[PDB]
RNA sequence: CAUUGGUGAGCAGCGAAGGAUUUGGUGGAUUACUAGCUAAUAGCAAUCUAUUUCAAAGAAUUCAAACUUGGGGGAAUGCCUUGUUGA
């Protein structure tokens, strides 16, 4: 039950720092804010790694094995993590900021660029266990004057050559008896060297710059001493040079600018085979595929994450997440996508198990506020700022509904029938809930009663009543439909931000600002149960504040809450860095995630570090925005009193860390919680915490084994279910023959029936046996439909994870066939002639 | 952050400029400072007028003028990004250069912008003031020099005199 | 743009306009983002729109 | 023994052992190499920080250590090891047994002094190089020229000669010429120390009875004598920064300091260190600097400073004495429990027999923190009582740490030893805290624990009676009395709903605990001694007398598994934190792994101290033993972390042994299965014109007009494996047997064979542009072979009822690519009779149709209505 | 009669060679521990100097550069751009 674990980070495909391909680039690393997420693009998949530096990660790197990653923050604590076991081996601190790490092509050595000093270390094994110490120091280069900008390393493991902000190059070579072959140095250029790269046979150096030069270096005379041969520019006039690659093998230059555009030469002869632009903001990240095919940028002021392959001109994805700006979240009716109502005024469609983007809708002209799907996932509700409530056709992608009011009001929360006659929403200056209906545009009703601003609406799933609750500190209940007209208003003692409702109707469970979350019965309208939560929320302390977070009244109440579909426990997030969730008979926490650890962000420590505080100020609210290189962000355009506008640049405050909305998932036993690091997604997995169910001594994976090999198949099941183990209900579920399907199905015990139901979804998404997944849901449901339907809401994320796997792999399989068959019958019963 | 020092005409008093924000005019040869004065954003370059009695502080884009004990005189709405300040003490001129490619001369007394002169060579790396004649030396990222005057919209001379920037 | 920043974004919103969208048809695989997946594959125009 | 889950990684919580460091400066700074058992600690003696750790332990314990620049010289059992920053660069084997004892390191020589009382001395290469490396000679100190070697050092000036200091001689050897020059008049009490002043030619030795004598190593004489009555001496330093002071230390624990100049006596610290510990074991002056560091024998590293003095025109006279400045330690007794302070792994609670509660950083040393005992006031406002000379708590048998009320109120509940109540303790403070909960029974606490709520703590009393008070506001809550033996474990639920206890009469008591009923009560078959409840899985294990460990689950009340292996007592043992382990130590010396699971012993590890305590993370990243023998805390890592160990069962269905099962492909021959691979493939093959279409850019880039048209075949020499690089093999159709594609080849010969699974295969391995061009490429114009051979390949596929969808793919895709030549030339009988026998085969795919159906309508009529 | 108001005079109780309150200074933590300096594949750290010099490499018609301006109106003399006369 309560042990989730941080599974993935949906949103925000890129933020800061190189992406890196795998080897076989199948797999790209892209460096999201403290995180790290890998996506395989090849096997539709992805996953983000648990670990998190403490600020924004500047630099990866992986060992072309790809067996080991490190990851180097901002001011240069370096982690390596071992890459297929998920589990960090070290942390390493060097002192200051870290501009590049490289592996070399032999895996056993690798180098970084603190500051002016090239330091080479060499790579501790993975077999080996963590010692102390496992890097071993092989040796730290100092000739550059300025901070060195790149390494490169040759393609034998032998020299490294490095380009710093000092206005030239340098080769070094690896190892003292080769020091008199490579101790060059290349001047020339008027700016910062931005790459230095080998051609293939290691005869021609290539070293580009900011300005926008490319010089060639080869080894002629004019004795034979690295002469220049040939200065090619890129002549682009305002823009310059932001990130540089070369692939040497296929003689590839990518090159990126701070205007969007980037170009890709052939580089001895200097010819442009493409140029075009990602966007209007600058390229602050080129990477290349091992063959040369793929190309990934990644721009970091919108977040957006580009590969693209350059031989068919065709984008592979074209990705952009939201940092900071994220109002709402929904599942789909399956748990298979997330749906996100952004600031910036869109719609962003999030596939889970692949971490990307499928649709975006952007018809709002303002901060989109909530999502609610509706009609079974045919159809989609958003509500905005700009007045306007709106209705998404998810098959079509047409936005083929707008509601508007009379008053002109910006609408905060919403809420659709279940019959998806009727969407209603509220606002934050109205006071009123504005009823409209969805087949028909019209404003069916004004519902008014409420003497604040409704906070939040919620339509019951089962019986159709209205609970909206406002910080008038009151919750209150309309009967709506039929004749009734009927209002049945409950006080509460603070006012309410974050009502939510049970799966059955019975109750609700409002959040107030004391700290609360207290859940009434509605049909009888009196106080279920509370939960006092305000002493387990982890509020930190701001930088510009003067006063402790022990004191603060800032964030000790939670904005959104959700119900377990079980009806059982409360996910629950605020403007605190802690998302708590409870069990609702006992009102006692099950569990509190910390969602953030980065000291980038605002509210997460609650002690601030007292030595950078001085005698006029705390030294992190100086701004030092005036020591960049360039003007673009040298420049503050920050109109002074805002929050929560929009554009990170406009608000001169960190990013404050922050929960916007909590949902469960419909179909599989985890939660998705709206930070401003992105879509942040626990889960748990049943493979690790053994946690039985009544064995006793004689019940053993031995013992189940025997019991299979002598075919008391019903026995080998039921003790793998008391075992409750993955790989064991999985064998015996296999083991089974489809001759005695229905007779171990009738006669599965009824506390190990969601057990089951449980595993055939959770395995049969994924899994192919195709038949024999259908053959058991069709036993189960056959033998012990009826237990089902008598209990709904223990059976209720089982079978909504079931009918994810009928209507999403085998539906389409069988529409396939089906048009074969078809095309079949066309193709050989009609006249062909001439 | 790392400390711009600079001396008054006579020995006497000392002006300091931290990178962060800390800008102290003291008499450093007594123990009497008469300014210390914590200027949250970026400094960069500050000079005495023609006394310890007035000082002008080149910050995140705007050149300050302060008083003795430290209260703003003025903020400059010219000079935009200034790195570099000297003050011509015969001629009362505060002379200003940076990130824009524009030499600026402000008559201090009057109050008045005597000139604005494009170096047309991109930021202004080094400058200095030749205490014999005034003209100002500023060193370019092209290795050269040029000597300026507020009256010529063209450089007084050209020197080629690095390779690189000076 | 900017007023709406400075106000925090609070404000009251425009009046109206009864706007008018030309939507050609197409497949809405077209109509997506750039990834491996899709979504859909129906056409933008109903039925009883063609 | 060595081990297969866990392996050793440090032991934390030691700074000294009484071995007399050794300190070194690179450039102007300084370090301070400490010897922890058989490791040395390098410290950056401006903070002392933690720089380096040896890397390996040496065989015996380090007993002798120097440092010049760069390099640490650490003797152990019979040989020297050289060391820079901590990994080892050289090993001197001496060609004695006897145990090198002493050294000192002078020019191209480093000389170490055995205890038969010779002599090695060894000597670089050239003198370019970093650390003498070669033997030279040996030297031997018979017992006509001196006694026992007590030093061996180089006073300086002296060009390759070598001052030995003897029991009660002094000798001057010359290294090179192995010769000894000058052997001084013999001294009347046995001199134990030896410094060489900053004075030229000037030794300073310190005797057995309480004297400095001032040796001048020249003149042959003494030059002073320096008396501290009833003081045998064990250091002696020289401060050099103009201020001529000498700092003798003095075994029992004392740092006297004495003025050369003017004779008289500065200043003592007084019980600097501990004497029964050693005293001040090596107190030596930071040169230059007016700072001392000193160590001694009790875990603990000191630094002192002089202020310059408060007259500002005699100064000389008026020295003010020496204050304290920062300083490491750890305990100074060994460990007697060991617990985590939070999920992190960052600071783990420890205390110790000397009656001191640590909190140890796991990852940065500096961070290691006493919790303080300063009490705070009382409630009413009464005096508190107890004696004015302020001692320590009595030393700890249990505590319970539940950091979920942190910083809130008291969070660490902790249980003393012969004493009738638990104090708490508050972590976030670092120090004690208002409650000390009382038994009512006049029993001693046996047990403590505290829910996961953090607002109730439970004391078990040894007179059988559990009381649970409020960690809030300190007061009696409730009180239950099932037991009459002494109560040693009490553990409550994750959702404060049961709990249970278990006493050492053998009952486990199951309670309620919002109702205050019993549930139920279990009769074991021994006394239990300890009880540790894993809290997620609701399993808590007993180690009852009969040296068995007893797993039983709280829900259900039975005894679940029983351990048996261990040969005595079960000193502790502690649950894997996915709760799929249990490691246990016991009194045989043993440390075992039990995989609850299957029920058997994983893992074994003979260890030569006794583990009293084991505690894993809780994450699974670290075990934590506590052993008789050291001050310090074992720290192991699982190594399961970053493999997969085999649970199966060590003594003195390989993916049932790695918990593992790799599905099989396919259950039986008549059910269909789809492909291994991604699901997405039969999307991607069916629409990927329509996609590619979506992925172009909106406008076409800007390219060259002087680009090289075979730009795509001009590589260099990350080899590219699509259809476009892919070379023929080893007299005209639409390609001739020296140009016949793979696919084409393959797809003739099993036209040949009749058995197209080669076919097959290729088709389902390559990639779907691959795909979409072989199928669009398949010789449909005059006698339609290779289209009606490809139809009873697919026919041959999908009779095998595996990657059928892709086979189903496929022919959707030759119905796009060239159904319009078979709808034209219809009535062809190869082809019509391909077509159909495909349908044939094919017309059996309806099962999967009804039973889609039959779980679609079903399961929706089922969860709707 | 209430003070759940100020200032005191005292009990009971608590109570180990004393107790309470306030404050200055310093040290250690406040992020996860691979050592100092320099001209750095090594030297120094007692010192860089009486080898610190030569050679090589290295210079975009970009011989373009305020992406940096509070609003309205103007700009004598400037300054900018374009043309023009005379050299």
């Amino acid at each position: 039950k309560s042990d989730f674990k941080f599974s993935n980070l949906l949103g925000t495909v890129y933020r800061q720092g190189n992406i890196t391909f795998s080897d076989d680039g199948k797999q790209l690393l892209s460096p999201v804010g403290n995180r790290v997420s890998v996506f395989d693009l090849i096997n539709n998949k992805s996953f983000t790694f648990e670990y998190e530096h403490r600020k924004n990660i500047a630099a990866i790197d992986l060992n072309k094995q790809g067996t080991l990653l490190i990851s180097i923050d901002e001011d240069g604590r370096a982690i390596l993590v071992n890459f297929k076991a998920r589990n960090v081996l070290h942390h390493f601190n060097f002192k200051e900021k870290c501009s590049a790490v490289k592996f070399s092509p032999d895996g056993r050595l690798f180098a970084l660029a603190s500051g002016r000093f090239l330091q080479i270390w060499k790579t501790p094994d993975v077999n080996k266990d963590r010692q102390f110490a496992p890097f071993v120091r092989h040796r730290v280069h100092a000739g550059h004057f300025q901070d060195i900008t790149s390494l490169t390393w040759s393609q034998d493991s032998r020299f490294i050559l490095t380009t710093s902000k000092d206005l030239s190059a340098k080769i070094w070579s690896v190892d003292s008896e080769e020091k008199n072959l490579a101790a060059t140095t290349f001047n020339g250029h008027r700016d910062y060297v931005m790459g230095a790269f080998f051609s293939h046979d290691q005869e021609k150096i290539y070293t580009v710059s900011k300005d926008g030069a490319v010089f060639v270096w080869e080894f002629t005379k004019r004795k034979y001493s690295w002469r220049i041969t040939k200065k090619h520019f890129f002549y682009a006039n305002q823009a310059k040079v932001k990130c540089v690659t070369f692939h040497p093998a296929t003689r590839l230059l990518a090159v990126g600018f701070t205007s969007g555009e980037f170009r890709l030469y052939d580089l001895p002869d200097f010819t442009l085979i493409q140029q075009l632009s990602m966007g209007q903001n600058p390229v602050n990240t080129v990477s290349v595929n091992q063959t040369g095919e793929w190309l990934a940028f990644g721009s970091s002021k919108l977040g957006q994450l580009l590969v693209y392959e350059w031989q068919s001109e065709s984008y592979i994805l074209k990705q952009q997440g939201h940092f900071d700006s994220t109002n709402s979240l929904a599942y789909s009716p399956d748990g298979s996508r997330v749906v996100t109502a952004s600031e910036d005024g869109k719609i962003k469609v999030w596939d889970i198990t692949s971490g990307f983007c499928l649709a975006t809708f952007e018809e709002h002209t303002s901060s989109v506020t909530a999502v609610q799907f509706a009609k079974r996932g045919q159809v989609m509700f958003s509500s905005s700022l700009d007045g306007t409530v709106r209705a998404w056709d998810l098959i079509r992608y047409r936005n083929f509904r707008t509601f508007t009011g009379t008053e002109r009001i910006q609408f905060n929360c919403l809420a659709v029938d279940p019959s998806g006659e009727v969407v209603c929403a509220g606002s934050l200056d109205n006071f009123d809930i504005h009823v409209w209906s969805v087949q028909t545009g019209q404003l069916l009703d004004a519902l008014s009663g409420h003497e604040g601003p409704v906070s939040c609406l919620s339509f019951s799933q089962e019986n159709s009543v209205l609970a909206s609750a406002s910080w008038d500190k009151t919750i209150r209940i309309w009967s709506i439909f039929g004749r009734s007209q009927q209002v049945e208003p409950i006080e509460v003692y603070s006012d309410v931000l974050a009502l939510s409702m049970r799966p059955d109707g019975k109750e609700v469970a409002v959040s107030t600002l004391k700290g609360q979350i207290s859940i009434f019965n509605i049909e009888d309208a009196k106080q279920v149960g509370n939960i006092d939560c305000r002493k387990d929320i982890i509020s930190g302390r701001f930088n510009q504040d003067r006063f402790t977070a022990k004191n603060s009244e800032r964030s000790k109440f939670f904005t959104t809450i959700h119900y377990s579909f079980d009806g059982m426990a409360i996910v629950a997030g605020g403007n605190n860095n802690s998302i708590c969730l409870y069990d609702v008979p006992n009102e006692v926490l099950l569990k509190r995630f910390i969602v953030s650890r980065n000291m980038a962000l605002n509210g997460t420590l609650e002690f601030l570090n007292s030595k950078k505080m001085t005698e006029a100020g705390s030294l992190d609210l100086i701004d030092d925005a005036g020591e960049n290189s360039d003007l673009e962000d040298r420049i503050d355009n920050s109109l002074p009193g805002s929050q929560r506008g929009g554009d990170l640049s406009t608000r001169k405050m960190r990013p404050e860390v922050r929960v916007t909305s909590v949902q469960f998932s419909p179909t599989a036993n985890a939660f998705a919680a709206a930070s401003t690091e992105g879509l942040l997604i626990y889960s748990t997995n049943d493979t690790i915490l053994f946690d039985p169910f009544d064995l006793d001594v004689d019940v053993t994976p031995h013992s189940t084994v025997e019991a299979l090999r002598e075919k008391q198949f019903l026995n080998a099941l039921v003790m793998a279910f008391r075992l409750n183990e993955e790989y064991l209900i999985n064998k015996v579920y296999e083991a089974i023959p489809i001759k005695e399907i229905p007779l171990v199905a009738s006669n599965i015990p009824a506390i190990y029936l969601p057990r089951i139901l449980k595993f055939i979804g959770d395995f049969a998404i994924e899994s192919q046996h195709i038949e024999f997944n259908l053959i058991w849901i069709k036993a189960l449901l056959s033998a012990s439909g009826g237990y089902i339907n008598e209990h709904k809401y223990l059976f209720s994320t089982a079978m909504r994870s079931i009918q994810r796997f009928i209507v999403r792999v085998a539906k389409e399989v069988v529409n396939t066939t089906t048009d074969n068959k078809y095309t079949y019958r066309f193709l050989v019963s009609t006249d062909g002639s001439m | 952050g790392p400390y711009h020092i600079k001396y008054a005409k006579n020995g006497t008093h000392l002006l300091i400029t931290g990178r962060k924000g800390h800008v102290a005019s003291m008499d450093w040869r007594k123990g009497q400072l008469r300014a210390e004065l914590f200027l949250n954003e970026t400094c960069h370059s500050a000079t005495y007028l023609q006394n310890e009695q007035y000082f002008a502080v080149a910050q995140k884009k705007y050149t300050f003028i302060y008083d003795h004990e430290g209260t703003e005189l003025h903020r400059l709405k010219q000079h935009i990004e200034a790195r570099h300040l000297d003050f011509l003490p015969y001629h009362y001129l505060l002379v200003t250069a940076g990130e824009t490619g524009w030499l600026k001369y402000h008559d201090v007394s009057t109050g008045q912008l005597v000139s604005e002169l494009r170096t047309k060579a991109g930021p202004t790396m080094a400058m200095a003031q030749n205490p014999w004649n005034a003209v100002m030396h500023l060193g370019h990222s092209n290795g050269t020099v040029s000597l300026w005057s507020p009256s010529m919209p063209e450089p007084l001379v050209k020197l080629l005199s690095a390779r690189g920037p000076v | 743009y900017k007023l709406d920043v400075l106000s925090s974004v609070h404000f009251v919103p425009k009046p109206a306009s009864t706007s008018l969208e030309i939507r050609v048809e197409t497949p809405t695989i077209s109509m997506e983002d750039a990834q491996p997946l899709y979504m859909s594959n129906a056409s933008s125009l109903a039925p009883q729109e063609i | 023994k060595n081990s297969k889950i866990f392996s050793p990684f440090r032991i934390i919580g030691n700074v000294s052992n009484g071995v007399p460091f050794a300190t070194g400066t690179l450039g102007s700074t300084f370090y301070i190499v400490t010897c922890v058992g058989k490791t040395f600690q390098i410290y950056d003696a401006n903070t002392l920080h933690l720089l380096f750790v040896s890397e390996k332990e040496t065989p015996s314990s380090i007993v002798a250590l120097s440092a010049h620049f760069h390099y640490v010289y650490a003797a152990y059992e019979n040989k020297v090891g050289i060391y820079k920053r901590g990994i080892e660069e050289h090993l001197l084997e001496l060609e004695t047994d006897a145990n090198v004892e002493h050294l000192c390191i002078f020019g191209d020589y480093l000389c170490a002094s055995t205890d038969d009382n010779s002599i090695f001395i060894y000597k670089k290469s050239d003198p370019q190089d970093k650390y003498p490396s070669e033997f030279y000679t040996k030297l031997t100190v018979t017992e006509i020229q001196g006694g026992e070697i007590v030093s061996l050092q180089h006073l300086a000036t002296y060009l390759n000669k070598l001052t030995v200091v003897t029991k009660s001689n002094v000798l001057l050897f010359n290294v090179r010429t192995g010769k000894l020059v000058f052997t001084s008049n013999e001294f009347p009490d046995q001199i134990t120390t030896a410094e060489p002043a900053p004075v030229l030619d000037i030794i300073a030795l310190g005797t057995v009875t309480g004297e400095v004598i001032m040796f001048n190593m020249r003149k042959g004489k003494r030059i002073r004598t320096i008396k501290i009555p009833q003081s045998r001496i064990s250091s002696l330093s020289f401060r050099t920064d103009g201020s001529s002071h000498l700092s003798v230390g003095t075994s029992s624990g004392d740092l006297i300091f004495y003025d050369l100049d003017r004779r008289s006596r500065i200043h003592v610290l007084k019980n600097i260190h501990r004497e029964s510990y050693g005293g001040v074991t090596q107190a030596t002056f930071l040169n230059g600097q007016p700072i001392i560091v000193t160590s001694g024998g009790d875990n603990s590293l000191k630094e002192y400073v002089f202020d310059p003095s408060l007259s500002q025109g005699s100064g000389d006279v008026v020295v003010q004495p020496p204050r304290y400045l920062r300083s490491r330690g750890g305990h100074s007794q060994p460990p007697s429990y060991i617990a985590f302070a939070d999920s992190q792994s960052h600071f783990m609670l420890s205390a110790s027999k000397d009656r001191s509660l640590w909190s140890f950083s796991l990852r940065k040393d500096a961070q290691s923190q006493e919790m303080s005992q300063r009490l705070h006031k009382k409630q009413d406002g009464g005096r508190v009582g107890g004696s004015t000379i302020k001692s320590k708590f009595p030393e700890i048998v249990a505590l319970a740490i539940e950091n979920a009320r942190i910083g809130e109120w008291e969070n660490i509940i902790t249980a003393h030893k012969d004493e009738k109540f638990a104090r708490t303790w508050d972590m976030r403070n670092k120090r004690v805290g208002r409650w000390t909960f009382d038994t009512t029974d006049d029993g001693f606490v046996k047990s403590v624990a505290m829910s996961q709520c953090g607002n109730f703590g439970f004391i078990g009393s040894s007179n059988g009676s559990i009381t649970i008070y409020n960690m809030q506001s300190g007061i009696l809550r409730k009180k239950y009395k099932l037991h009459k033996r002494a109560v040693t474990g009490i553990s409550l639920d994750g959702m404060n709903r049961k709990m249970v206890s278990c006493g050492l009469d053998g009952i486990v008591g199951f309670y309620d605990f919002n109702k205050s009923t019993l549930l139920g009560k279990l009769k074991l078959d021994a006394p239990i001694t300890a009880m540790v409840y894993h809290r997620s899985s609701d399993l808590f294990a007993l180690a009852l007398d009969d040296l068995s460990i007893v797993v039983i689950d709280a829900v259900t009340q039975r005894v679940v598994r029983q351990l048996w292996g261990h040969s005595n007592r079960i000193t502790a043992f502690d649950f894997s934190p996915e709760g799929r382990w249990i490691v246990s130590a016991s009194l045989d010396s043993t440390i075992r792994t039990w995989d609850l699971p299957t029920g058997g012993c994983i893992d074994g590890i003979i260890v030569d101290n006794v583990a009293t305590n084991v505690k894993f993370s809780p994450n699974g990243d670290l075990l934590a033993t506590t052993h008789v023998t050291g001050n310090g805390i074992c720290i192991w890592t699982n190594r399961a972390q970053f493999k997969t160990v085999s649970t199966r069962t060590i003594d003195e269905l390989n993916d049932i042994d790695f918990n593992t099962y790799t599905s099989l492909e396919q259950i039986d021959k008549e059910l269909l299965t789809l492909s291994i691979g991604p699901r997405s493939k039969m999307n991607t093959l069916l629409h990927l014109d329509v996609i590619r279409k979506r992925s172009k850019p909106k406008e076409a880039p800007k390219k060259s007009e002087k680009l090289p048209f075979f730009l795509q075949l001009s590589g260099e020499k990350s080899v590219r494996e699509g259809i476009a690089h892919e070379t023929p093999e080893e007299f005209k159709v639409t390609g001739r047997l020296g140009f016949e594609s793979h696919f084409t080849k393959q797809l003739r010969e099993g036209s040949q064979s009749k058995d197209y699974s080669s076919l097959l295969a290729t088709l389902i391995n390559f990639s779907p542009a691959a795909v979409d061009l072989e199928i669009r490429s398949l010789n449909s114009f005059e006698p339609f072979d290779e289209i009606v051979w490809f139809i009873d390949a697919l026919t041959q596929g999908l009779k095998s009822n595996k990657n059928f969808e892709l086979y189903e793919t496929f022919m959707s895709l030759l119905f796009k690519a060239h159904g319009d030549v078979i709808h034209a030339n219809n009535k062809n009988q190869d082809i019509a009779s391909a077509l159909q026998n495909w349908e044939d085969v094919h017309k059996k795919e309806d099962r999967l149709d009804d039973l889609v159906k039959f779980c679609m309508g079903v399961a929706a009529f089922v969860t709707t209505a």
